[PDB]
Parts: structure tokens; sequence; C-alpha cells
């Protein structure tokens, strides 16, 4: 066939494109950091009534001051989040210090590339490469509060709102002019609902949408429907306020 | 050593083992019991080495409970006892043998009889009416060679024992606080909890 | 040995081993589970492409992983064994290095994570199986009723059915299960499950098969006549009408 | 490098079926008939010899029924030479059984770990699969008598009667047809050479093309016993059920 | 043709060339620009950073690997990071065992030999990134080139990246001039803005986007980023 | 080195003391033999030191790992088998360690757990472990009873303490204090045996025999 | 380097077929003649030496080999393999058997042995199954003479008589013909004769033809005395002069 | 201390017309306390009798063992294991653990069904194998029975005698051992038939 470690004449990786393109068929998740902590919003999206919704878990916490959300192949993002606790816990258990958000995310990055059936390297096994990218929000005292980009090719960027899955290209549109370096937590919670919603094909509500943050004081947590609900009802008022 | 008996009267068999734990000059607990159930119907006993002893009793326990799901379906006491003596007589030729010494008590729901299997950390297996493990053996034996009868009731197997724990506590040494004692027979495995003063 | 990477990515970021896994599925026979207000049941089809069978012997479908969870499934029988064996064994060590038996949750993930380390391992196909594992966490009555797939991904459901016409027998589902009010009876949710079976196992009592999960490692399976009872005094609700 | 020549014996076709597999079973499509019909009091195993001669040495030939413990046995359908390798991994998995519990080893959990082994290579390792199908006949004091078939793909299932290799189809309808549960070990032996009978692709069936086997409990013993049928045993019988 | 031969790296075209190795240095093309130079005193590497949106980052181009050696990437950054680690790791093990600084030309030896192995054996791919390592050793300033060929060359100047070879020009056109920069790097510095300015297009060099490195005599190889390289723009 | 646990109504106390020698010679008197494994969650040192708060702090890692795995606090039974079983496989290799797992769980209430190098591990209401452990015994045993004040509680480990520390000689230094509820344990300061020895005396009128 | 070939090179065709053993088949096929016939007392093995070059010394070679001294092969394919088989063949009679039970093996068991050999150059990675098949003759104490074909699939069966190569269809019909169960082990070799002589084109001598048989005990052939229990090998390979003095009473 | 010397035991072999006799005593102890007065040390695999002697848990493995190897012996050879070929089977069998062996003394007897010939044989722990023609000893009480059998027997003895004297040198011999006797059994073999009897002894 074609060897999956195989470079296009355009100079890209086949199998990691081949990988973004999973990506973009994936759930909708949007994050806005701000000066009081960092938002992370997911689309839920249920196949079916049955399906117990809560029981859909696109956002999880990495340490206390470290959470992520996922958009794509999300049974992937398993030994990456895996991974990415160990390598938290055990900077803990080594230095007796909190890992920098960036370390934690770059640690990720480097699972990345470990794909092949020999590429010489090192001992690289991983058929394929992951399909699904993540969003990782925390805070730290050496940058404060951090929204990170990682990706199944191995680099990340560091973004101060950002958006991947189905929805990401308008949706990040949407965020290039909403967002500014003054916005407030809660700003931002409605701000992640509204794009939420009209990138949604469902009508958003909280059950097939979640929120979540992370915040110097409290550390990163996962909103209860309730909360959530209440924040989607503060929405459409202000809305239909002109 | 601890104290480990096993007899096994008409249709059931009894348990008893020493509820002290000492560790060099103090006696950390007086209320320990030596043993785990393999299955519903299928108990055993054990006293040896401070690690190994629990390691191997939870080792065979999780292998005889899986071959129950697995088979929906629970092995006789005769092929627990052997699965057992397997066990250690891979053990003995090892790197770090186990130093554990069993008594493995069992009603086998088929044949419907109760059975009695001693086997030593060295593989070594015999089928019993009773037996013990330790110094126990050593004044316990001549008494059972004595009083000992294949019809017994439960009843008189646990007076019988009492007989024993008697010479026991006044003969012994080291102080054992007392035995936890355990019946298996058709119903399954229940404990005595009144052997304190029975 | 052999590591060759069978589970890669299409140009349109598909997996198409893991997709044709899945059409593996929709073939085998079809599986559903319901939980009550107190308990889970699960039942399946047996196919009838040949009938002179044993069923004494011929191994069932819903297997029990633990004394208190059990696992049926849709997709190549072979297939299945390895998943069960190794749910099996997770979760006696699980009770040895805890001291304390697997929740239902639990052992739901382990299981969908070996199906996903399957998918980007070199060297092997990925599972044609999919699952329903159901029962009740330790001392806890609440039942649990979970799904995985080949991908790797699982999730909770009230109800759910998977395998051959699973299409239909979930909109079945869909519109005769109420979560506000779910078969307060292990009776009428037992009763639900044959109901939504007989929309696709057209008329077979020795087909159908029902196994009911109670709290406390009270599991049973219902043999034909209580199951075709059940299909008796449904036949009745239809033509009473 | 190599993977130009890579078969891929283990991937899943659009519609989910494994191709080796499937063609594996091709494959024993074309191999000679065996039946196996379980009675109330034992089981019967039958198999029409594939490709005979006036040379073939009869009485020294064994091509489909092997004993593999004292209380089973097994019909062989496909490669004989695959069917060994599997054949004699069985033989011992059923003697560690005896060592390690002391206790013959139940029919069904022989059967599961002879069908294991066939699932992996569906799995994973690159290798074809064994173009074998088994039909297992034994006895066991948790289930008695007890029919097993196993395939290719690792899957197998229980029967009162049963029939693998070629002209199944023809042979299942016919057993489908007269099969009665309250049987006897000779009703069984009379279908089962009748079956045959019937779907050989052969003029008549003759002894020389024969395989039997039978598992039953000789009342006076109380145990039950295996034989396998010798050439001029299997000729008597059949002059008897009236195929002389 | 091509796509008979280019399936791996194992395989030579009829006219011995190497098609994966070239789509390799494809990705180098495809990277931004960044320019190296030195004098006999110092050795400068100047980098164009890219970003994705404008909330994003701009990603690093400079990783330093000793303090007397770095270097600056254009390609794919996860491979430049693998070499620029396994750079380190040389440069530590001549200090562990001989206590000995690495020398730039062994240095690129090194990276050479490594490239190299995965270019001829099944399985590997070759890496996506060129490499532009300046240093200060025993034998003054040093620049050198590294392509995922192979190839590592040492030069006064030069640049890779898209629009590079009008940087490149730049300095072939420079060069009497620049290579005589000594005792004097705010200068060197400039020669370098200036030369990679020559490959600008989109936009123009601004303060979170330029990026600046200097190694020398007594100028321990230091980054220089955001307002640090103002003085510069 | 002397360390107690004792459970009863008001939950769980823990004392230990803070000497560390080295043969004859007194290495340290400000040794911290309580480890925090996490705020419902401790462990005491007694056997080597190093062995102790080196696998102790492993065993938090541990514990924290399983929490975010979990999304539920580890059980105490369980952290003591973890604890239990990475030491069982080192038996024979020398480590030297004699220690109690305590916590409150809403599943198992007030626990204490023994555990040592040797593979021992022990659930119970009483544990004194130490070269001191039977000087606290002594104190200890014949002033429990489950119907303790929380601050009649406190006082008695303290003191169990002070005897050891008074007739053992490789105990010492002062005495740590440790409160286990649900709501995690509460510390309950350090008490130097240099101080608190007289003021014990005066005010209890015990140690008659030394001379004040 | 590394054998990367870790998969099976004989796959399943959708008809059902196994290609290379099919094709593999086809080798024995184009192969010289050879055959084997049980007598009541003996049994008899038989090619052609079908030398490649009249500068080529024919002696220097053996189809007819002894794997035990009561058992010999002989085949129909490609040399090579034949030639590596019976190394194969003659260690594993030692390693899994004589070493064991201080015995050689019975035919059944080391024809056996040979078969799972093929086998698995039937499945096993990288490799394509053998192109030959034997005729293996032998006795043992337990079982009498024996005579089998094993065939590059690895499947085998027992024969009274049997030929395979080129003119194997012709051979075969003239053996059912001449073979009864009550010939003496003579008649046999006369018979082998017979038959061999229809696939011989050109000469037919003792020097183009190579036969063995394995019959009696030769105490005179066992190179020492004094041990009562052994008597002498039962297989011998019959000699150039000896084959022609039966040639004239052919 | 020494393995062969924990639990005790007896063995014994002889050879009469047409006949081979085994037998051995039913003690198992450990060290001096006695444990079982029902461990026996013989076994058989078809018409072939093989004696253990040494460290119970041992005496137990090989048996298992050789269950296991004749069992597939038979399946593949399709005929019963002759002693001749079990005796080379049981010493390749030990000296495949000549550096850690079991610490056992087999003894093996039996008629060779296809020449009726009579067949006893011992082993060291290692392997080594002595086949007599009159008699084979084994066990903590070896010395005594060999000086029992070297008075006492005698050639073609028949079963009836051949019992009277394998009983009388196992007996007597077992009585000056103080981890020998609380039992015995004693098999006769003849072509036909085996008789399996217990005898009569001191308890002490
Ligand atoms: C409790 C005291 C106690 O319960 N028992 C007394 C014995 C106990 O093991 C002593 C322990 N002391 C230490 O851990 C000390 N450290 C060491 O002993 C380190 C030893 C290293 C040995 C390897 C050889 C090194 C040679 C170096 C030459 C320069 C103190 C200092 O930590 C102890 O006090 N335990 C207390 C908690």
């Amino acid at each position: 066939d074609r060897g999956v470690s195989t470079f296009s004449p355009e100079g890209r990786l086949f199998q990691v494109e081949y990988s973004l393109e999973a990506i973009k068929l994936g759930s909708t998740a949007i994050g806005i950091a701000t000066k009081e902590g960092v938002v992370l919003g997911v689309e839920k999206r249920a196949t079916s009534p049955l399906l117990e919704s809560d029981s859909i878990e696109k956002i999880v916490e990495i340490d206390r001051h470290i959470g992520c959300a996922m958009s794509g192949l999300t049974a992937d993002a398993r030994s990456m989040i895996e991974h990415a606790r160990t390598a938290a816990v055990t900077h803990n258990l080594y230095y007796d210090e909190d890992i920098n958000v960036e370390s934690l995310t770059q640690s990720v990055c480097d699972l990345a590339l470990r794909f092949g059936e020999g590429a010489s390297g090192e001992e690289r096994l991983m058929s394929r490469p992951f399909g699904v990218a993540l969003l990782i929000a925390g805070h730290d005292a050496d940058d404060g509060y951090q929204l990170f980009h990682a990706e199944p090719s191995g680099t990340f960027y560091r973004y101060n709102a950002k958006a991947i899955g189905s929805g990401s290209e308008g949706a990040q549109a949407e965020l290039l002019n909403e967002w500014h370096s003054s916005l407030t937590l809660k700003e931002a919670e409605l701000l992640v609902l509204k794009i939420l919603k009209q990138v949604m094909e469902e009508k958003l509500d909280e059950n097939n949408a979640q929120l979540s943050c992370i915040t110097k004081q409290d550390g990163f947590k996962i909103y209860d429907n309730e909360k959530t609900a209440e924040l989607i009802k503060e929405l459409k008022e202000k809305e239909a306020a002109e | 050593m601890d104290i480990i008996l096993g007899i096994r009267v008409q249709d059931s068999v009894i348990l008893a083992s020493s509820k002290a734990v000492t560790r060099g000059i103090s006696v950390l607990k007086d209320s320990d019991d030596k043993t785990r159930q393999l299955s519903p119907h299928t108990l055993m006993s054990f006293a040896g080495e401070a690690g190994d002893t629990v390691q191997f009793a939870e080792y065979i326990q999780a292998n005889i409970q899986l071959y129950s799901i697995r088979e929906d379906y629970e092995l006789s006491p005769q092929a627990v006892s052997s699965f057992v003596r397997q066990e250690l007589a891979k053990s003995i030729r090892s790197r770090r043998p186990y130093q554990v010494n069993v008594l493995i008590g069992g009603y086998d729901k088929k044949k419907n009889k109760p059975e009695l299997y001693q086997i030593d950390y060295l593989g070594t297996k015999v089928e019993l009416p009773y037996g013990a493990h330790g110094y126990s053996g050593f004044y316990t034996f001549s008494l059972l060679d004595h009083h000992y009868r294949p019809d017994m009731t439960t009843e008189e197997g646990l007076d019988l024992l009492k007989l024993c724990v008697q010479e026991l506590e006044k003969r012994m040494p080291m102080d054992f606080k007392g035995v936890i004692v355990k019946i298996v027979d058709k119903d399954g495995i229940r404990q005595v909890d009144d052997f304190q003063a029975q | 040995g052999y590591d060759r990477a069978l589970s890669i990515f299409s140009p349109d970021g598909h997996i198409f081993q893991v997709e044709y896994a899945l059409e593996a599925v929709k073939r085998g026979t079809c599986a559903v589970g319901v939980k009550g207000k107190n308990c889970v049941v699960l039942g399946c089809e047996r196919r009838s492409t040949l009938k002179l069978q044993d069923t004494r012997i011929t191994p069932s479908k819903v297997s029990k992983i633990d004394s208190h969870v059990v696992l049926s499934f849709s997709g190549l029988n072979a297939d299945s064994r390895i998943l069960i064996e190794k749910a099996r064994v997770e979760a006696q060590s699980h009770r040895l290095t805890l001291e304390d038996p697997v929740t239902v949750e639990y052992l739901t993930r382990y299981v969908a994570g070996v199906q996903q380390r399957y998918t980007q391992s070199g060297g092997v196909r990925p599972f044609g199986v999919s699952t329903l594992i159901a029962g009740f966490d330790p001392r806890d009555d609440e039942p649990k009723l979970y799904q995985t797939e080949p991908s790797g991904i699982y999730s909770s459901w009230s109800a759910q059915t998977i395998g051959r016409n699973s299409k239909t027998v979930r909109e079945f589902l869909e519109k005769n299960y109420d979560r506000k009010e779910p078969p307060a009876t292990v009776e009428e949710c037992v009763k639900l499950t044959v109901r939504s079976l007989l929309e696709v196992v057209q008329t077979g009592a020795k087909n159908i098969e029902i196994t009911v999960v109670k709290p406390d490692s009270d599991i049973v399976a219902l043999s034909s006549e209580e199951i075709n009872q059940y299909v008796t005094q449904i036949e009745q609700e239809k033509q009473e009408q | 490098g190599s993977r130009r020549y890579d078969s891929r014996t283990t991937i899943f076709s659009p519609e989910g079926r494994l191709y080796q597999v499937e063609y594996a079973l091709e494959s024993i499509s074309h191999a000679g008939t065996a039946i196996g019909i379980m009675a109330s009091d034992g089981i019967v195993l039958a198999a029409e010899r594939k490709v005979t001669s006036t040379l073939l040495e009869q009485d020294t030939s064994t091509e489909k029924l092997y004993k593999l413990n004292d209380k089973i046995a097994v019909a062989v359908a496909g490669l004989t030479a695959d069917a060994e390798i599997l054949i004699n991994t069985a033989r011992i998995h059923a003697q560690n059984y005896l060592k390690t519990y002391n206790e013959d080893i139940p029919v069904e959990i022989l059967v599961r770990r002879l069908s294991d082994i066939k699932q992996g290579y569906t799995q994973h390792g690159g290798l074809r699969p064994f173009g074998v199908s088994f039909i297992y006949a034994g006895y066991d004091d948790r289930y008695g008598y007890q029919l097993y078939t196993s395939n290719p793909s690792g899957n197998y299932t229980g029967w009162k009667a049963i029939s693998v290799g070629a002209n199944t189809s023809a042979a299942q309808t016919l057993l489908q047809m007269d099969y009665k549960d309250d049987m006897k070990v000779d009703d069984a032996i009379e279908l089962a050479l009748k079956t045959l009978s019937k779907t050989t692709d052969s003029s008549a069936l003759t002894y020389d093309r024969l395989e039997f086997a039978t598992i039953r409990k000789g009342a006076n013993d109380g145990e039950v016993y295996q034989k396998i049928f010798k050439p001029q045993e299997i000729k008597d019988i059949l002059v008897k059920t009236g195929i002389t | 043709f091509r796509n008979n031969y280019d399936g791996d790296t194992v395989t030579f075209s009829p006219t011995g060339r190497l098609f994966q190795v070239e789509y390799a240095l494809e990705a180098i093309k495809q990277g931004s620009v960044t320019v190296g130079l030195r004098s006999n005193t110092h050795a400068v590497l100047v980098a164009l950073k890219r970003n994705a949106d404008e909330l994003s980052s701009y990603q690093k181009k400079i990783i330093k690997c000793d303090e007397h050696m770095g270097l600056s990437l254009a390609g794919l950054a996860p491979d430049a990071r693998v070499l620029s680690n396994y750079l380190r790791q040389q440069c530590n093990y001549s200090s562990l065992v001989f206590n000995r600084k690495l020398a730039v030309e062994r240095a690129g030896h090194l990276l050479c030999d490594k490239a190299q192995k995965n270019t001829q054996s099944y399985g590997g791919r070759p890496y996506g990134v060129g490499l532009l390592i300046i240093g200060y050793d025993k034998s003054g300033a040093h620049l050198l080139e590294f392509q995922p060929s192979g190839n590592v060359t040492e030069l006064y100047g030069t640049a890779i990246g898209a629009r590079s070879q009008g940087a490149k020009t730049y300095l072939e056109r420079t060069l009497d001039t620049f290579i005589k920069i000594d005792g004097n790097p705010d200068e060197l510095i400039k020669a370098g803005v200036e030369a990679i300015s020559q490959s600008l297009r989109d936009e123009s060099l601004t303060v979170d986007n330029l990026s600046i490195a200097i190694v020398g005599k007594d100028t321990p190889f230091t980054i220089y980023d955001g307002e640090a390289v103002a003085k510069y723009i | 080195t002397t360390t107690l646990a004792f459970r009863f109504q008001g939950g769980i106390i823990v004392a230990v003391d803070s000497r560390a020698t080295a043969g004859n010679w007194v290495a340290s008197q400000t040794v911290k033999k309580v480890i925090e494994i996490n705020p419902f969650l401790l462990g005491t040192m007694a056997g080597g030191a190093a062995d102790c708060q080196f696998w102790e702090t492993w065993l938090g890692s541990q514990c924290r790992l399983h929490e975010l795995r979990e999304k539920e606090r580890i059980s105490v039974a369980a952290a003591s088998k973890i604890l239990s079983n990475l030491v069982y496989q080192y038996k024979g290799a020398g480590l030297s360690m004699g220690t109690m797992i305590c916590g409150y769980t809403r599943k198992e209430g007030p626990t204490i757990y023994y555990v040592d190098s040797d593979g021992t591990r022990l659930k119970g209401d009483i544990f004194c472990v130490g070269s001191g452990q039977t000087f606290a015994y002594g104190v200890l045993d014949s002033n429990y009873k489950w119907d303790l004040s929380v601050e009649d509680a406190l006082y008695l480990g303290k003191r169990s303490i002070l005897a050891a520390a008074h007739r053992d000689a490789y105990s010492g230094g002062s005495v740590n204090l440790y409160h286990v509820t649900e709501d995690g344990w509460i510390y309950h300061g350090n008490h130097d045996v240099g101080e608190l020895f007289w003021k014990v005396k005066e005010e209890e009128g015990s140690f008659n025999n030394v001379i004040g | 380097m590394t054998d990367r070939y870790s998969f099976s090179l004989t796959t399943f065709s959708p008809s059902g077929k196994l290609g290379q053993i099919d094709y593999a088949l086809t080798a024995v096929k184009q192969g010289v003649t050879s055959l084997g016939i049980k007598a009541t007392n003996g049994v008899v093995i038989a090619t052609e030496k079908k030398s490649s070059s009249p500068l080529a010394m024919s002696e220097t070679l053996s189809k007819v080999s002894l794997l035990t001294p009561d058992i010999g092969a002989v085949y129909s394919g490609m040399g090579p393999d034949y030639r590596v088989l019976v190394d194969k063949s003659r260690k594993v009679a030692h390693t899994s058997y004589k070493r064991i039970y201080g015995e050689y093996p019975p035919t059944k068991l080391l024809v056996s042995e040979v078969a799972k050999i093929m086998q698995e150059a039937t499945q096993s990675g990288g490799v394509r199954p053998f192109g030959v098949s034997l005729l293996i003759a032998g006795h043992d104490e337990f079982n009498g003479f024996s005579l089998y074909q094993v065939d590059p699939s690895g499947s085998y069966f027992p024969w009274k008589a049997t030929a395979i190569g080129k003119g194997s269809v012709a051979a075969k019909t003239f053996l059912e013909k001449r073979w009864n169960d009550e010939l003496e082990l003579e008649d046999a070799i006369h018979i082998a004769l017979l038959t061999l002589k229809e696939s011989v084109e050109g000469e037919f001598n003792g020097d183009t033809i190579e036969l063995a048989i394995i019959g009696d005990e030769n105490p005179d052939l066992l190179g020492y005395t004094g041990i009562p229990t052994d008597k002498g090998p039962r297989f011998r390979k019959l000699t150039s002069q000896e084959i022609n003095d039966r040639l004239e009473a052919l | 201390s020494d393995p062969s010397s924990i639990n005790g035991g007896i063995v014994v072999a002889m050879t009469g017309k047409d006949c081979v006799a085994i037998a051995c005593d039913l003690r198992l102890g450990s060290q001096s306390l006695g444990v079982s007065n029902k461990f026996e040390k013989i076994f058989h695999y078809g018409h072939v009798f093989l004696g253990i002697t040494g460290l119970a848990t041992d005496v137990t493995t090989l048996n298992e063992m050789f269950r296991y190897k004749t069992n597939l012996y038979k399946l593949k050879e399709e005929r019963a294991i002759e002693p001749e070929t079990f005796t080379q089977l049981v010493s390749s069998s030990l000296y495949e653990r000549r550096f850690g062996p079991y610490f056992v003394g087999p003894v093996v007897a039996g008629i060779n069904s296809k020449s009726g010939k009579p067949f006893i044989a011992g082993f060291d722990l290692i392997g080594c194998i002595d086949e007599a023609k009159d008699f084979i000893v084994s066990g903590t009480a070896s010395d005594q029975l060999f000086g029992m059998c070297e008075s006492l027997y005698e050639p073609n003895l028949e079963p009836e005698d051949l019992f009277e004297t394998i009983s009388q040198a196992l007996l007597n011999a077992a009585d000056r051992d103080a981890l020998s006797g609380w039992g015995a059994v004693v098999y006769i073999i003849k072509k036909d038939e085996v008789v399996k009897r217990y005898l009569k002894m001191r308890q002490d």
C-alpha cells in the first residue's frame, strides 16, 4: 500500500492530515480565557433520547489546576488523559510543585508522532496517529491562566479563545470579533454558551451542552446541569434584549 | 507456630484457627481470621510466613472464584486441593518460595461428603479425618487418635475440638488468644461465634 | 513479529477497519437491555439458519463478568469470548488489589479500553463486537446499563439495543419507555423487553432468552416457559383490540 | 519493504466479514462429509473418506476420526495436516487439566480452548486460519453426552445432530427430517449411515470409504466407552442397516 | 514515474533520487523564513515566527542546545524538538565524560549521521525540518545548515524557509561587510534583521513576530523575543 | 521511635515522637513521623526513615491518581493495600518500615491499618509501632475507653508518647498530635517533650520517681 | 535486514484453494517417478537416477535415504527440498524419540513428524511449502512393515503400494493389477523393477536405478557384536550389481 | 536437611516365576512426627508399575507426570507402554533435572506384554539405571532391605512364595527404621491378574 509514515509531495504526513479530517467531524468544543479564569464548553451530542446524556464525558480533569476538552475520535483521548494525569502527578512527586500548564501540554504532544511500523527514531509503537484534538486550560504561577490547542500533529498553540470541532471554522470567526482582553468569566460563559447554540444542530439546553472552568481559587470545576441551565436562561434573555 | 486444626466428622468439616498475631515482643491482635473462602462450600485455613500467608490465600481465592464464574460451576474440594498442591509444588522450586501451610476443608455437593486436606509449603498433600499444621499436631493427634469416630456429629466434633483447644492452652508455651471455629457442610460455611465458652 | 498497521486513516478521516467491524455487529443477532426501577433485564435473540441445536450446552449470549455484573453482545461470537475472559479476569484482579468488586461503570470502561486499544495497535484487527453491560454497583440499588462498540466508545442507557434490526426495536423502546416512570416491576420490565424483541424476533418463543439482574448478585435467566408466558400475554394485548 | 506481498489475512471486508475465514470455509465445503448424531444413551460419529484406492491401506488409515481423550473424540473436515496440529494441542490441554485438577477435562472446556486458538489466527499474526472444522463427540459427568462443532472462525455451538464438510445443506435437511429426541444409539447409527448414503457424491456407500465411532455407556459396566470401528466392523453394520 | 518510486525511503528512482527525502525537503520550503550569519566574534540567528489566528501565539523557532550552541528551525516543529534534544544530550555527554565543549563541526557530523540512518532502513521517515546551528567553540564562531537529506554545511551566513532566497542573496552580496563585524553584536544583529526582511512580503516584522538569538566570544547563546527585539525593528 | 493510633467515639487519634537516631547518636529531634497522604489520610513513620518518608509520599501520588481516575476519594482499606502490595514486591530486599494507614471514609468510618515491610497488613482499633511501642501500650491499654472525649482521647495519646519518650532512648524530641474526623484530620500541635514532661509531672503527680 | 516476512505466503483463495500447496504439488508431478510396494515380509522403494550430465557421478547422491536403521525414504519433486528434509528427519527421530525412550521411532510417528515440518512450511511466516512428496517405508516391532506417502500439504496416508511423480498414473494402474496380499519381498522387488521400466526412457540398469528394501535384520551390517538384542538394520540399499542380476530375470 | 529423609518410606520389587512383585509401606511423616498411614508409593500405568520413595511432594509430582506422559504415549503409539521403554522414559525424565533433581528413588516393575518376561529396575535421583534380575530396593530403610533380600531371596519363586518372601523382607526391614512402617501393601503381578494385599504389622 503506502507506509503510515509516508510524506506527501507537498511535504505533509498523510496519516496526520487524514487524522485532522476526522477531527472536523467531531463535536464542538470551545475555550475562552479571561484574567478571571478559563471557560471550556462542549457539545454532548446524544445519538438518541434513551442515551443518558450525562454519561457523556468530554471535559476531564488533569489536575486541580488543569482540565481539558476533547474533539473527534474520543476513545483515542483516553490514553492521552492517563498520560497527562500521570505526568502531572509525577512531576509533583519529583519536584514537590505543580506542573506548568505548557509543560503538561508539551508532554501530551510528545506522544503524538510516536507511530509507525518501524520508524528509526526509538520504539514508537502505535499503528496510527490519534484522531482527537484537545483544548487544555489551566493556571500556574508562571504564566497565569492558559488555553492550549494540542493536535495529532504533535504541535500545540496557545489561544485567548479557540473552537475546535464541526462548527469551529465559523465559531472561531465569531471569537475573533467577540474576544477582548477585558472579558469577565461570566461574559465568557455566556459567549461560549452562545456560540455553541449557533453551531449546534440541536437546540442548546443544559443536557446536550456542558460548561466548566478553571480559576486560581477553586481550580477546575465542571458546572452541574442546574448552574448551566440558568446561564442558558440568562443568555436567552440578554439576547432577546436586542 | 500458629494454631491450625481441622477435623472432618460425619457431614461437615470443622476448622479451628488461633486468633493471635504476635510480632516479636508484642501481641498486636487477638481477633485474626486466618482463613479464606474459596467457594460457597470450600474453606481454607493457613499459617506461615508474614507476607506469603495472605498473598497466597488471596491468590488461590481469586483463581477459584474465576473458575466458578467462567464455568458457572463450583470445583469439588478434591480438585481445588489439587490446584493448590500444584501451586505450592511450583513455588517450592521457584526463586522465592511461599512459606505457607494450609488446611482445606469443603463439602462435595456431588458425593455429598465432607473432605479435609492438609498441604504444606513443599506441596505435600494428604487427605485426613483430622489434621493440623505447626506444633499443634504434637498435642492434638493423640487426643483425636483416641477419641475420634467417623460418624460423629458436628456437635460431637465441636466437643472433641474444645477438648483439643483445652490441651493446647494447658501445655503450649504461647498465648494464642483462643481460636475461631468454622463449619463447612451441605449448606455452606458458617462460623461458631460462641466457642469462647461453648 | 507481524505489526502491519491495519486500522489506519483514509482521506475522509475514517478508520475503515473499525467501520467494517461495526458492520459485523449489525449482522449479529439482536440484543437489548432495559433498566427498571430496581432491576435490569437483558434479552437476546437466537438465529434460526439451522435448528437441531442442543441449547443446554450451546454457549448462551448473556455472560457473568462477576456475580453482580453481566454482559451480552452482538457481533462475532469468537471475538466476544476474548473480551469476556479479559473482563472476567479484571473483575477478580480489581477485588484482590482494591478489596471491592468492580462497579459496572468501571468494568465497562475497561472493556471499552481493550477495544479502543485494538484499533491503534499494529498487527491486530478491531473486535467485531458491541456490548451491553448491566448490574448494580457494590452496596447500591440503582440499576446500571452501559454499551460499548468497536471504536472504544461507551456510555449509559435507560434502555438500548444492538444487532440486526436494532434500528426497529430502538424505535419501539424510544416510544414505550418513560424515564419519568421506568418499569417499576421486575415483571413489567421483563415484558417491555419481550415486547420490544417480538417487534423483530417474528414469533420465536425458543428464539428468545431473558436474564434478570437484581441488586446484590441476584442474577437469573428465565426458561422458555416463563418467557413463553410473557409472549402469550402480549399477543392478547394486540388481539384485544 | 515487504508490505508488498502481505495478503493481510486478518482484516474485515466492507460487509464486516473475514475473507480468510470465509474462504477457508469454502475449502471445508469440498471436504469429506462428517456427521455427529447424539442419542439418549450415546453419541455417533461417521465420516466419508475423501479419495480412496484399491491400494490404499485402510486398516492403518484414519483421516477423519481422532481420539482426543478417553471420553472425547472428534470428526474432521478440512486440511488433515492442519487438523493434527490442533488435535495434538487438544490432547495436551486435556492432560494438563488432569494433571492440575486430578479430574477429567469437561468436554466444553476442551472445546473452548481449541476454538480460542483458532480465533487467535483470526485477529492477529498475519497468518492464515486453519482450514478445519470439528465435530466434537464427548461425555463428562457435568453434562453427560455432548455434541459440539467448531470452525475456522473460532466459534463453536452445541447440536443434537449436525454434519460438516460437503453437502451439509442436504445432510442437515435429511437429519432435520428424521431426528427424534427419544432416539437410541443404534437409531442414530442408522440415521447416520442413511444420511451419508444420500449425500455421497460416490456411486454406493461402501465400508472402505467410511469411518465410524460411538461413545456409549455399556450398561454391564457403568462407564462410558469410546469405540472407533474397524474396517470389518463398519462392513458388518453396513449390511445390517440394509445397505449391504 | 515518480509515483512508483516515492512510496518509502528504501527505494531509488531510475535517476538515482530519493523522493521521500525530497518531499521532506519540501516541508522546509513551506516553513517560515529564518536567517543565520556570523563574523569572527559572534554568530546570529534571526527568525520570523508564524502564528495561527490573531488569538493564537507565535510558535518558537529558536532552541538553545547548550551555553555555546543553539539552532533555529523551519519545518515540522516536533522534529526540531527531537533533533535539538538529541543535540543537547550530545553536548551534555561531551561535558560529563570529557569535560569538553562539543565542537560545532562535530555537532554537525552527529546530526548528519542521525538523519542519514532514517533514509536507508525500511520503516523510517526522513526528518521534515531544516536547522541553522550557530555556536562559539575553540575555533571561533560557526554557522551550520542542516538538511533532512543529511547534508550539513558550514557557511558565513544563509537562510532557509519560504522566500529565503531573498535573504540568502542579500547575504551573498553583503558578505565582505558582515563577516567583519567583530566586537559589535548589535551591528551583526542589524545586518541579520535586514537580511531577513529581504524575505518578507505578507507583512512587516513586529515585536511579537521577530525572534533573535546571539552567541559569541563572551556571549553565552541567548535568545531575544518581544520587547527584547524592539531595538532592532 | 514511638507511634500510636487508636479508634474511639470521636474518631481517630494519632500521636508520634520525632527522634531520629543512627546508633546511640541522635540525628534529629525534629523529624515529622506523620506523613499527610491527603486531607483524609495519614501515615505513620517507624522503621527506616527514608523507606517510610519515600514510599508513603509515593502512596499519596498513587491515591491522587486513583481519585482522578475514579472520580472518587480512595478508601483506607485500598490505600493500605497499595502500600502493602508495593512493599511485598520488595520482600527480602531489606526495606524496613512499620506503619499505620489511618483514615475516615463515609463508607468505612474511622479505620486503622497496620502495614510493615514483612508484608503484614492488619486492621484494628489500637496500634503501637516503634522501639517504644510497649511503653505506649502500657499507658494507652489501661486508659482506653471507646467513650473518651475528643479532648481526653487527645491527652491519652500525647501522654502515651510521653511515657515511651521517657523510658525508650530511641524515642523523644516532641509529640505530634492528629485528630481524624470524616471532614479530614486536624493537627493538634507539636509538644516538646522537654517541657511537656515537667508540666505533666507537676500537674499529674506522675513520674514521681524522677527528681524535680 | 530482519525477516520482515512475518505473514503467511500461503493463504486461502476465494475458491477455497491454497495456491502454493497446489503449485507445490504441480512441482511434484513434474519430478522423476519413484514408487513403493509392501510385501508380506518387507517393503521396497525405488526411483530413477536421472543423471544431469554424463560428467556428473550419480553415485555421489542418494534419492533413497536412511532415516533410522529401519526406515528409508525416497521422493519426487525438488531435490534440494528433499535433502534438507532428510537431515531434519534424521535429527527429529533422535531429539524427539531416541533421546527420550532410547529406541528409534516407529514408522507412522516419524512420518507424523515429517508431516508436521511440511505443514508448518504451509502456514509459518515468510516461507513457501516444500516442493516434494515422500514415500517412507519402514518396520517396527508393534506395527510390522509400512509405507506412507507425505504430500507438501503435510498430509499422509498408508499404502499397500503406490507411485508418484511423472508416470505415476500409469504406474499406479500397473501396480493395482500386479499387487496382492501374498507377495514375498523378492516378488515386489521384481514388480518394482517392472513398473519402473515403463517410466524409464533411456538406460535402465543398476547405475540408473536406485532401489532399497526394508527387510530382515542385517547383523552383518551392525559393525560390532556381543549384544544379543541388537540384531542389525532392516534397511538395505541394493548395489548396482544386485540390481542388474535381477534385471536379467526380469 | 536431607530431603530424602523428611517423609520416609520404602519400596522393594522382586521377580519370581513368570511373575513380579512390588511392595511399599504406608507411612508419611514430617521428621519424627507421623502424619499419614495411608500414603501409598506404588502406582501403575497400564501393566507397568512404579514405586516412588523420597520427598513426598516429588513422589506425587512424578506420579502425575508419568500419568500424563504414558497417556499421550498411548494416544500416539496406539498401544500401552512397556516396562523397558518406561524405564528409559523415567531415566531421561530424571536426568532432565540433573542440576536440581527430584529427591526420589524410583522402582519399576512389570511383565513385558509381548515377551511375557518379568522386569524390575531401580533409579538413583538423577536417572542412573539399575536393571536387576532378582530385586531392587529403595527408601530410608534400603540398607535393611538389602540385607533382607540378599538373604531371603531365591530364583523362580512361585507367586504364592514370592509373596511370603517380599513381605518378610519389607516387614523386618521397616521395623528397624524409625521412618518406615505404619502399614504396607504388596502387589503380585502375573501375565493375567494382579493381587493387592495389605499387611498386618507393628504401628510404632
Ligand atoms: C524510628 C526509630 C526506630 O523505630 N527504630 C530504630 C532503627 C531505625 O531503623 C533507625 C532510623 N534512622 C534512620 O533512618 C537514619 N538514617 C539511616 O540510618 C541511614 C542509613 C543508611 C545506610 C546505608 C549506609 C550509609 C553509610 C554512609 C557513610 C557516610 C536517620 C538519619 O534518618 C530511625 O531513626 N527511625 C525512626 C523514625
